[PDB]
């Protein structure tokens, strides 16, 4: 299962 | 920026035998950016029922896609894959060779 | 080696004048794709791409769908910020790619984790093998690095890679074992094609194998012919299996000095093949 996104670049 | 031209292979899923149904594949790889147009051709004419794999890429970030269709090869029908990409000044046509 | 990997591969491509950037994600276990998501689909949803994932319940698909929708939005912000970090105009198309996931051994334990990115086909930033620190490619990626240190991003990425990634990979392996833990050996043959009165091509074929990793070499009098072997890229057959060939042009009459050597996980032992004219 995919990872929750955290912060943009 | 980085542009990389597609490698192109055209081949069958199983060894060809005239009159036996099979799949015709066109594998485009090693390219960047991801925008690419691919047609499979039977005696020069675009085949309509052609599907492709979901876009993915290699460890070096270059893209790859498999385009494919069901076909029944015969002695005289010629098949090919026609590819256009921003790296090509005209579309590239690669003929199916049953031994490659 | 008995090892396995799970990877997610994301592609975000801007297209000024033609909407918001497209987001595509695909997920793999080893050489087997098992899920996709595409923001341009009519009703974007995580979708199954292998049979053994279909059993997962609606909460799985719903939750993952929400994750990809969040990831697309995060990538769109990333693209905007990257354009500024490189002083680029708003008129051109750009690409952000992401790779992440875990490798485990035969016992299911973490061997290595991965979380890295490329912009316009060039490495941008990568989580180091320690899962604690970053490597930035240039002064733009140093801004990302500073932001991600300040937000403790690496700690979160580590927790995913050591925890969820491993645990879900183990489940996938156990649910898809009949295919994912099955190596199919190559079917092999050598063909011979005269090119002139004095030369012929020997082509060594490997068909029907899984996983993709294979080594096909030609030797002449037992010396590797690295420089004189035409090797095609390993290519998908479309039925989960892969294909590859290696060819050498040899002097007519000297075919018997050439041997094709084949190594693959599915073989009890490496193969040595010669052209056998029937």
């Amino acid at each position: 299962r995919p990872q929750v996104p955290l912060r943009p670049m | 920026m980085i542009q990389r031209t597609p490698k192109i292979q055209v081949y069958s899923r199983h060894p060809a035998e005239n009159g036996k149904s099979n799949f015709l594949n066109c594998y485009v790889s090693g390219f960047h950016p991801s925008d690419i147009e691919v047609d499979l051709l039977k005696n020069g004419e675009r085949i309509e029922k052609v599907e492709h794999s979901d876009l993915s890429f290699s460890k070096d970030w270059s893209f790859y896609l498999l385009y494919y269709t069901e076909f029944t090869p015969t002695e005289k029908d010629e098949y090919a894959c026609r590819v256009n990409h921003v790296t090509l000044s005209q579309p590239k046509i690669v003929k199916w060779d049953r031994d490659m | 080696m008995g090892s396995h990997s799970m990877r997610y591969f994301h592609t975000s491509v801007s297209r000024p004048g033609r909407g918001e950037p497209r987001f595509i994600s695909v997920g793999y276990v080893d050489d087997t794709q098992f899920v996709r998501f595409d923001s341009d689909a009519a009703s974007p949803r995580e979708e199954p791409r292998a049979p053994w994932i279909e059993q997962e319940g609606p909460e799985y698909w719903d939750r993952n769908t929400q994750i990809y929708k969040a990831q697309a939005q995060t990538d769109r912000e990333s693209l905007r910020n990257l354009r500024g970090y490189y002083n680029q105009s708003e008129a051109g198309s750009h690409t952000l790619q992401s790779m992440y996931g875990c490798d485990v051994g035969p016992d299911g334990r973490l061997l290595r984790g991965h979380n890295q990115y490329a912009y316009d086909g060039k490495d941008y930033i990568a989580l180091n093998e320690d899962l604690r620190s970053w490597t930035a490619a240039d002064t733009a990626a140093q801004i990302t690095q500073r932001k991600w240190e300040a937000a403790r991003v690496a700690e979160q990425d580590r927790a995913y890679l050591e925890g969820t990634c491993v645990e879900w990979l183990r489940r996938y392996l156990e649910n898809g074992k009949d295919t994912l833990e099955r190596a199919d050996p190559p079917k092999t043959h050598v063909t011979h094609h005269p090119i002139s009165d004095h030369e012929a091509t020997l082509r060594c074929w490997a068909l029907g194998f899984y996983p993709a990793e294979i080594t096909l070499t030609w030797q002449r009098d037992g010396e590797d012919q690295t420089q004189d072997t035409e090797l095609v890229e390993t290519r998908p057959a479309g039925d989960r299996t892969f294909q590859k060939w290696a060819a050498v042009v040899v002097p007519s009459g000297e075919e018997q000095r050439y041997t094709c050597h084949v190594q693959h996980e599915g073989l009890p032992k490496p193969l040595t093949l010669r052209w056998e004219p029937s």
